[PDB]
């Protein structure tokens, strides 16, 4: 039963797979563009790996005290 | 079952996958990673 | 000069030729061969109406 | 030098001519399958 | 079951699920396999897309930074991690999953659960040839993918001083850890990576004139044009004259094979043969036990200032590598070099 | 008798009943490949060095010159003569000749002239047993490769010193010289031929063990597997139904390929179209198209350069070119 | 329909038509 | 013999000539 | 259409099912023909639209656009373009007959005759006549030679075409005098192709060029003559296959030649493919560097001939090999270049450097600081420089993708040689579809071979 395509030819695949499929891409879309991608993963924007401070590369060199270290890299 | 061509299909769904790669060259030439 | 040299080397020689002996030798070795191809040529098969090759 | 290349040229030549010649003489009958 | 008759428990109602022949097979080893083999993809495809490495190694790996699909990567710890295995839960992340994605933990999520995920592959093809009751030769040629990602992932950096100089999960990131072992460790000098080649450039070899071999002495078991659909399955007899393929082969090469079951076990033993050698000199690089030097060629060009051979143009093109990359690829070390210290040939 | 001496001579060339076939294309090949073999053995043996840069410091490569069967190689020839054709007549003394890399533009001449013709006659004994052709196309592909080595990219730079050496130690060195002026490692083609050879090692391996794994028992745990099959046998030694339905459960059922015609066109496809892609890539190289160039790419604000890997490999690959050729350049753009 | 079948299409497709979204947004990031 | 679209008629039996024996193709 | 049991092809393959149809591959090839107009008309007018004239021509990304400009239409003195208007009638020109082209190539697809050979008895072939198919042949050797014959025409007669050897700089030049004369033409084509020679890469002034299409338009006018009014001769009968897939294959395996011809041609010449155009060549732009420092440092205070380098042999003039002062440093390889530029520099005793000293022209430093910044190296996204290189032009050469693109081209054409020289050798002896089975032609050979 439903060999891959009585699936793709049918017309009830597309009348989910036209609505859910692209609010997913705009959630896609929404999830970057709101800069909620730079919060959850901690990538740093485009005006944010520079601070004041430094103005090089970070280097991590502690290894039990780099959780506060990289909050101080970072610049929070 | 049979109620849209399946050649349509490929075709419509391959077009925007070739349409979105296309985006994918036009934003390696612009914006992030454009180098300028 | 110090040494002796054939002098051929970006002169644009026909076949590379500059002695004359060496463009009797390419027509030396292929009229022998030539000839000697005619000759065999009895044995070959006489493709001579219009339709005899291997054609598809 | 010139020997050398003399030589050379009776031995390429004796060689492009076998080549030349073997497929003038009737290659494209030497097949095993018959028509 | 069993010829004894005892009556089944929990573990038969769950034996017989598992072994379901549905679409996709799950058995006892997707237990293993499809959780790990989903988050080592699933690892390496957040990584590449929005986990950055400014901090483990200053320098931008995720597209969300502007790389592209070859400069992205998932990149390992700092070396100031040593061999920490960066769990979330661990004594660097302590919980927060923000920075332990800064702190490179994701590096060891995608190498961990990938390496569980090689042993929940292999796992699996032991499993279906139990059920299909066929010979374990499938499983057998891949402990040499398993040869290679375990001493280059795993056995190499632990050798070396932490997890920082394992390969990242990336292209070009790829691309330096293979750049890193010619500067370092003079690897194609190395003869196991030797044996490496010749097994892996001799299994395209073999696997390219098998197919034309059989593909050229096919039987004409059709009429038509389209050679592919004279094929039947269930049928009894070869579809390629053997015959007349070693009768090719021995005027053309000198030396074919004769029997087909040495053939394809000769296609079977040769990169695995080739890699598992491979292997071990990469758990010899781990340590440092490089086929660096000739020393008997050192001691001559540097007892005579005019012996060159393309191995001392070797070594010389090493010290380039390594000290115009240390720079930047150990950021660790915080080594400056000023501009006249470091080796240049005339005019570059 | 009726027949001449020129028949006689085109039934014995074209004669299956050789034990190596020669062929037409073998009176090319084989005066060829004697020529390049007994010129490789005594120069990887006993060459004087070779002044393959130009800038008159010989390399050594042989032997007889404190050299292992790593280290030592044919030498490309000089750089001054470039792409000049350099035979032993046209040189004054032999010395000379051995001096200027000459023995190598010998074996290259004849090596690629006798790889062309290796590739004819394997068409040429295929049409002589009956067989289907393009073995000869497969071929092609590590030809081109050959091809693309010791006389495009020669072609393309100007000069036969840009050539592959003749050794293994050499190979190494225009391996790591080629990275660093070309960029071999980041060009799709180079890409792709690394696809066609971990693919075409995957299939080996995959083919390979998927027929050991399905062989029909026909003999003892005493004696080898390999005893089971007789050459010449017309039934089929191993089950092909087994091997695909054991595939199709390993990843999935419609990814396999249930005809054995299929699956041996596709084990050939593989890896000579990525083979030839990366002959092209070496090809196009030759012409200085070079991989891609992503270094800094990526910028942040403030106009200010985020290094990523490919600033990693930049360094890696200036280093080399800092350092190729060290004497060589007086003049600050390696365009040679 | 939550099968296994289900399970291993929408495993795969589900994730890859968000990062599609969220790749596609980074194109016209400029910076 | 039904004189394939490149020349070459066919040497009597149709695609798959173990059709009678083994059923498919 | 068709379908692959009424043809034995499949869907992958099915433009060989037309080969013994041949209205359907009449309007194939005129449908063909019509795309080969369509992008040199599309890509034209691409070119015109994007043509800056303040910017190289050669820097632009412009192939098609240095081809008219070798004509000389819209061309001033050194390589200025003058007006832009000659290139955009010869896009729409292309782009219109393009449509004329389609649509008899759309015609004969669909509506017209499947094979032409009843109806229309003049244009009907079978692969096997070999008088017909000589006829055909003997019909287009006259297009190319009164093709050949419009090169002649537009240098002799109808403008000029550029000369970049032209005294005064290069501009557009009527070639009065073509060289006819068959030594000298037929000189090039038994010339080894090596350094020095270049078999015909290195024909280095338009008057051979010219003179030498005079010689291939009227040997195709006659040799199309000879194949009209004769048929092969029995040993030719003797060595050929005489299919339509054997044709292809003839046309093939030529046609790879010539692009691996017009491959080195773009690379190394600077007379057909003039530089002002296409940019310097590989030797070109390295012989251009060391012209560049050697004119820097005379400014600086430095006796050029004088200074040695740092292995002996000359930091800016050495010896050639054949004795020739040239150039130093690694582009002692490119010694034989020869460039418009450069020879007004050049003795008979390779350079002269009493003219080198004291007779450097200001126009020939712009020009050879020009080609020494825009060498034919760059990258496969266009950077422009050597693979050490950081994102700061925007460049690849012409010639770097002409000569690239026609490689490739080239190759996979000797490919198609391969393939289909082998197969039509094949299906006209009657295994390509297999052994037989029965008599397998091995189990009649001798054992131990
Ligand atoms: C610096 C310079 C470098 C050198 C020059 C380099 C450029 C050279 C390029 C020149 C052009 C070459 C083209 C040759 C085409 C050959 C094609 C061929 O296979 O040609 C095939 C044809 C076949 O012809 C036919 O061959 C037939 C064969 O018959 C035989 O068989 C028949 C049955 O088949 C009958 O039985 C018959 O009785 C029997 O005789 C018939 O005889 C016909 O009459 C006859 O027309 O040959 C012919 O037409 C004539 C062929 C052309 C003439 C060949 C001359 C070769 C050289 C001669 C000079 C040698 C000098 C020696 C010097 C010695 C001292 C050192
Ligand atoms: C004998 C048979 C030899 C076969 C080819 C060897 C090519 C060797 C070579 O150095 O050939 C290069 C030559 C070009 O030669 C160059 O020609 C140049 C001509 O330029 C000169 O003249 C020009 C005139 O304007 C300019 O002025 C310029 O300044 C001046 O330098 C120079 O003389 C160079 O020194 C000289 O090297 O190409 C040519 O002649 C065209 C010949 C075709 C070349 C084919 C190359 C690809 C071969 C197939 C590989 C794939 C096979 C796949 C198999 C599967
Ligand atoms: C340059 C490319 C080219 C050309 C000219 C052709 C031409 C042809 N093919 Mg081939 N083909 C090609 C590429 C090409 N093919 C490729 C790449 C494939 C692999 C996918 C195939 C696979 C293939 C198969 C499998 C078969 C053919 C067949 C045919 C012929 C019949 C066409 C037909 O009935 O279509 C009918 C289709 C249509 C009418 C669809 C509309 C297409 C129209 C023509 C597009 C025109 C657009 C254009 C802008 C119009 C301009 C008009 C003008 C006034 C300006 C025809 C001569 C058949 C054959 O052999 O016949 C015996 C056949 O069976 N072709
Ligand atoms: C063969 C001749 C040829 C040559 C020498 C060039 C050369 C050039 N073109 Mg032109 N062009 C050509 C053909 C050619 N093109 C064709 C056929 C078209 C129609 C599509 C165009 C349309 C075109 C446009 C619209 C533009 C150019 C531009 C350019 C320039 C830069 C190209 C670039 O960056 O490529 C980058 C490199 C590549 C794209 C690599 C190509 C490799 C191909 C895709 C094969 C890949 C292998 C793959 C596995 C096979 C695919 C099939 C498989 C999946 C089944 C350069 C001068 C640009 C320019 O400068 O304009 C002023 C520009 O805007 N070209
Ligand atoms: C598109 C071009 C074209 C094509 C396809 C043909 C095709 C043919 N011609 Mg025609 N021909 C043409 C143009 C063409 N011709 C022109 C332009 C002329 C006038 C010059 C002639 C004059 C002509 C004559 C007089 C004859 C033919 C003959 C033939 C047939 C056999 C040719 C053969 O086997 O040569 C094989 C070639 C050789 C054996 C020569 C050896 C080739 C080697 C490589 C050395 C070449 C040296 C040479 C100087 C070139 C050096 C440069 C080179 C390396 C690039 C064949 C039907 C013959 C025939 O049967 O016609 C009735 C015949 O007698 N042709
Ligand atoms: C002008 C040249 C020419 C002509 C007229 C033909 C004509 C034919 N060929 Mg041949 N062929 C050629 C060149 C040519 N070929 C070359 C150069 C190659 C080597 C690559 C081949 C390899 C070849 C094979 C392997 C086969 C044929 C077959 C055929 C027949 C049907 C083909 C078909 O329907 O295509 C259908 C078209 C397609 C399926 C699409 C293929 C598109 C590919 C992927 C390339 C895509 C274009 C891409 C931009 C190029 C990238 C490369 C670039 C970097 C240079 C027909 C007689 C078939 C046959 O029946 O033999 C008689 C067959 O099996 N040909
Ligand atoms: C289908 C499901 C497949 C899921 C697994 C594969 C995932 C691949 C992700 C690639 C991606 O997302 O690129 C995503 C990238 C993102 O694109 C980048 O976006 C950035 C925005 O900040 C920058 O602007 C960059 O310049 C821009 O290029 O797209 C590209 O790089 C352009 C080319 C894309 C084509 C990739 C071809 C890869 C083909 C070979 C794959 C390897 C072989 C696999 C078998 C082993
Ligand atoms: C696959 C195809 C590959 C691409 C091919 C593209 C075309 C390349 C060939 C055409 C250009 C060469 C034309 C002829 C040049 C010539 O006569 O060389 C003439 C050269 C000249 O040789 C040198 O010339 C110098 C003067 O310039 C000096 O005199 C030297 O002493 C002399 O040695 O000889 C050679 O280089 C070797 C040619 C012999 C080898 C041929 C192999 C043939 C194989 C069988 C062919 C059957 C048909
Ligand atoms: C058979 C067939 C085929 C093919 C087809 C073809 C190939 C066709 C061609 C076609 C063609 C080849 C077409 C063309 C057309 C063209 C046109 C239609 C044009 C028009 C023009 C115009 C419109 C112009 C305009 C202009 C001007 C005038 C100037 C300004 C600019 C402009 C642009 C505006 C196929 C493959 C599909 C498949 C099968 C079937
Ligand atoms: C325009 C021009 C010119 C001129 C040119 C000319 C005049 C040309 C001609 C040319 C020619 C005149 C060519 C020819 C060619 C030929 C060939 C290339 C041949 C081939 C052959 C073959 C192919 C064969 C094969 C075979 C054999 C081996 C035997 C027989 C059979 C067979 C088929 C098998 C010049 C440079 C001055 C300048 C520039 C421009
Ligand atoms: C990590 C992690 C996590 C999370 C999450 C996950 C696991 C996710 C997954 C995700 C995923 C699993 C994703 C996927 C993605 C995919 C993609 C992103 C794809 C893309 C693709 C593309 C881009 C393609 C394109 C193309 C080509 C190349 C071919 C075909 C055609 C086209 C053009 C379309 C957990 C919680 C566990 C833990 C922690 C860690
Ligand atoms: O030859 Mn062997 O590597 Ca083609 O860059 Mn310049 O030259 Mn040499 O240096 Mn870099
Ligand atoms: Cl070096
Ligand atoms: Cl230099
Ligand atoms: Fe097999």
């Amino acid at each position: 039963e439903r060999p891959f395509s009585d699936i793709l030819t049918s017309i009830r695949y597309w009348v989910i797979h036209s609505i859910t499929v692209p609010a997913l891409f705009i959630a896609g879309w929404l999830f970057v563009s709101t800069g909620l991608a730079y919060d959850v993963f901690g990538t740093p924007r485009p005006n944010e790996y520079f601070t004041e401070d430094r103005q090089e590369a970070p280097l991590i060199t502690d290894r039990f005290n780099a959780l506060e270290q990289v909050k101080k890299l970072s610049g929070n | 079952t049979g109620r849209i061509p399946l050649w349509l299909v490929g075709t419509v769904v391959g077009t925007l996958a070739i349409g979105l790669l296309a985006v994918f060259f036009y934003g390696s030439y612009v914006g992030l990673g454009s180098s300028l | 000069l110090v040494d002796e040299r054939m002098n051929g080397d970006g002169t644009g020689r026909p076949f590379g030729v500059n002695d004359p002996v060496l463009g009797w030798v390419l027509l030396g070795v292929f009229g022998t061969m030539w000839a000697i191809w005619f000759i065999g040529q009895k044995d070959l098969g006489d493709f001579e109406d219009a339709d005899d090759g291997l054609k598809l | 030098m010139l020997t050398l290349k003399i030589f050379v040229y009776t031995v390429v030549t004796f060689f492009v001519c076998l080549f030349i010649f073997g497929f003038l003489s009737n290659d494209p009958a030497r097949n095993p399958g018959k028509n | 079951i069993g010829t004894y008759q005892e009556k089944r428990t929990w573990f038969d109602d769950a034996d017989d699920w598992l072994r379901q022949d549905r679409f996709v097979f799950v058995g006892w080893s997707g237990l293993l396999l499809f959780p790990c083999a989903y988050f080592a993809l699933g690892g390496w495809l957040t990584g590449t897309t929005f986990v950055t490495s400014w901090y483990t190694h200053g320098l931008a790996t995720s597209y969300l930074e502007g790389c592209n699909f070859l400069t992205a990567a998932v990149s390992t710890p700092a070396n100031s991690m040593a061999h920490s295995l960066l769990f979330v839960w661990g004594p660097e992340a302590q919980g927060d999953f923000t920075r332990w994605c800064q702190l490179g933990g994701l590096w060891a999520f995608v190498a961990l659960h990938g390496a569980f995920g090689l042993i929940g592959f292999m796992l699996r093809q032991f499993e279906i040839a139990r059920s299909v009751n066929l010979r374990p030769y499938n499983a057998i040629a891949f402990s040499a993918p398993i040869a290679v990602f375990v001493s280059v992932f795993l056995i190499y950096p632990l050798g070396q001083s932490g997890w920082f100089f394992a390969p990242s999960f990336g292209v070009a990131a790829i691309f330096r850890f293979i750049l890193f072992f010619q500067g370092f460790h003079n690897w194609t000098l190395n003869p196991f990576h030797m044996m490496g080649v010749a097994g892996v450039l001799g299994a395209a070899l073999l696997c390219a004139i098998h197919g034309a071999t059989v593909e050229n002495t096919l039987f004409e078991d059709g009429d038509g044009a389209n050679t592919f659909r004279a094929f039947n399955p269930t049928q009894a007899e070869e579809t390629y004259s053997m015959v007349t393929a070693n009768r090719f082969w021995s005027q053309i090469f000198g030396v074919a094979f004769s029997n087909k079951r040495w053939l394809h076990f000769f296609m079977l033993l040769v990169p695995v043969t080739g890699l598992w050698m491979s292997a071990i000199g990469v758990v010899g690089l781990a340590l440092n036990l490089r086929a660096y030097d000739f020393v008997s060629q050192e001691i001559r060009a540097a007892e005579d200032p005019e012996f060159e051979t393309f191995y001392t143009k070797n070594i010389l093109l090493n010290e380039g590598i390594r000290a115009w990359m240390a720079a930047q690829d150990q950021p660790h070390e915080r080594l400056v070099f000023p501009e006249e210290v470091l080796p240049r040939g005339n005019a570059l | 008798e009726n027949s001449s001496l020129w028949a006689r001579f085109c039934e014995w060339i074209t004669s299956t009943e050789n034990r190596l076939y020669i062929g037409w294309f073998g009176v090319i090949m084989i005066p060829c490949l004697l020529t390049a073999t007994s010129v490789f053995i005594i120069a990887f043996i006993a060459a004087p060095p070779v002044d393959i840069d130009g800038i008159r410091e010989p390399v050594s490569g042989s032997l007889l010159y404190g050299n292992n069967i790593i280290t030592g190689a044919v030498i490309p020839t000089s750089n001054a003569i470039g792409l000049h054709f350099y035979p032993i007549w046209e040189a004054a003394s032999l010395d000379e000749w051995l001096y200027n890399g000459g023995p190598y533009q010998l074996i290259v001449c004849h090596f690629l002239l006798g790889v062309y013709c290796y590739m004819g006659r394997e068409w040429e004994l295929s049409f002589r047993l009956g067989m289907r052709p393009w073995i000869a196309v497969a071929y092609s592909a590590p030809v081109a490769a050959a091809s693309a080595v010791f006389l495009v990219y020669p072609i393309g730079q100007g000069s036969f010193s840009d050539g592959m050496p003749l050794g293994i130690s050499g190979t190494f060195n225009f391996m790591i010289v080629f990275q660093a002026e070309h960029n071999i490692l980041m060009h799709p083609f180079h890409m792709l031929g690394v696809a066609g050879v971990f693919g075409g090692s995957l299939f080996s391996a995959m083919h390979g063990s998927l027929v050991t794994s399905s062989l029909i028992r026909e003999t003892t745990e005493n004696e080898s597997a390999n005893e089971g099959y007789r050459f010449g046998q017309e039934e089929e030694t191993y089950n092909i139904v087994a091997a695909h339905g054991y595939f199709g459960r390993l990843i999935f059922q419609y990814a396999s390929f249930n005809n054995s015609r299929s699956l041996h066109f596709f084990l050939a496809a593989w890896p000579v179209i990525g083979i030839w892609f990366t002959a092209l890539g070496l090809s196009t190289m030759a012409f200085n198209l070079n991989g891609f160039n992503f270094n800094q790419s990526v910028v942040d604000s403030q106009g200010r350069v985020l290094n990523t890997w490919a600033d990693i490999i930049n360094r890696a690959n200036l280093g080399m070119e800092v350092m190729h050729e060290r004497n060589a350049h007086n003049f600050p753009l390696d365009l040679a | 329909i939550f099968t296994v079948r289900w399970l291993a299409i929408h495993g795969i497709a589900v994730p890859t038509i968000f990062f599609l979204g969220a790749i596609t947004a980074m194109q016209f990031i400029q910076r | 013999a039904w004189a394939a679209a490149a020349g070459a008629a066919g040497a009597g039996y149709g695609v798959y000539r173990y059709e009678a024996a083994y059923g498919a193709a | 259409g068709r379908d692959q049991e009424t043809t034995g092809f499949a869907w992958w393959s099915g433009n060989a099912r037309l080969i013994n149809l041949s209205g359907k591959l009449l309007g194939a090839h005129v449908a063909h023909a019509g795309l080969i107009v369509f992008w040199a008309g599309a890509m034209n007018l691409f070119e015109v639209s994007h043509f800056v004239p303040e910017k190289p021509m050669y820097e632009q990304g412009l192939i098609l656009l240095p081809h008219i400009a070798t004509l000389g239409y819209g061309v001033g003195p050194g390589g200025e373009i003058i007006d832009t208007f000659p290139y955009f009638v010869s896009g729409v020109l292309h782009l219109i007959s393009s449509a004329v082209l389609g649509f008899g190539g759309v015609y004969h697809s669909l509506i017209g005759p499947e094979t032409l050979e009843e109806s229309y008895p003049f244009f009907g072939y079978v692969w096997k006549d070999k008088n017909k198919m000589t006829n055909i042949l003997g019909y287009h050797l006259i297009m190319l030679g009164l093709g050949a014959w419009l090169l002649v025409w537009k240098a002799m007669y109808f403008g000029g075409v550029y000369d970049t050897w032209a005294p005064g700089g290069g501009d557009v030049r009527v070639i009065t005098n073509p060289t006819t004369n068959a030594a000298v033409i037929f000189g090039y084509l038994v010339k080894s192709p090596f350094g020095g020679d270049g078999w015909i890469c290195s024909v280095d002034n338009m008057e051979d060029i010219i003179g030498g299409h005079i010689w291939i338009g009227t040997l195709e006018i006659l040799g199309g003559i000879w194949h009209i009014y004769t048929t092969p001769w029995p040993w030719a009968r003797r060595a050929f296959v005489w299919s339509g897939e054997a044709y292809l294959s003839y046309s093939l395996g030529a046609i790879g030649v010539m692009g691996f011809i017009a491959c080195c041609m773009s690379w190394f010449n600077n007379t057909a493919y003039p530089s002002e155009f296409y940019g310097p060549t590989g030797p070109e732009a390295s012989q251009s560097q060391a012209f560049t420092f050697l004119v820097r440092d005379q400014r600086l205070g430095a006796n050029v001939a004088s200074a040695q380098g740092p292995t002996g042999l000359g930091k800016y003039l050495m010896r050639s090999p054949t004795g020739e002062i040239i150039f130093g440093g690694e582009t002692m390889r490119f010694w034989d270049f020869r460039g418009p530029w450069l020879e007004p520099l050049r003795g008979p005793n390779g350079l002269d450097l009493n003219k080198l000293k004291n007779d450097i022209q200001p126009w020939q430093e712009r020009r050879a600081a020009e080609y020494m910044t825009h060498a034919p190296l760059g990258s496969l996204n266009s950077v422009g420089g050597v693979a050490t290189e950081i994102n700061a032009v925007n460049f690849v050469s012409p010639r770097s993708w002409l000569a690239c693109s026609h490689f490739c081209l080239g190759f996979f054409f000797f490919i198609g040689h391969l393939w289909h020289a082998g197969r039509a050798r094949a299906a006209a002896a009657g295994f390509e579809k297999g052994i037989d089975r029965f008599d397998e032609p091995v189990l009649s050979m001798r054992p131990l071979d």
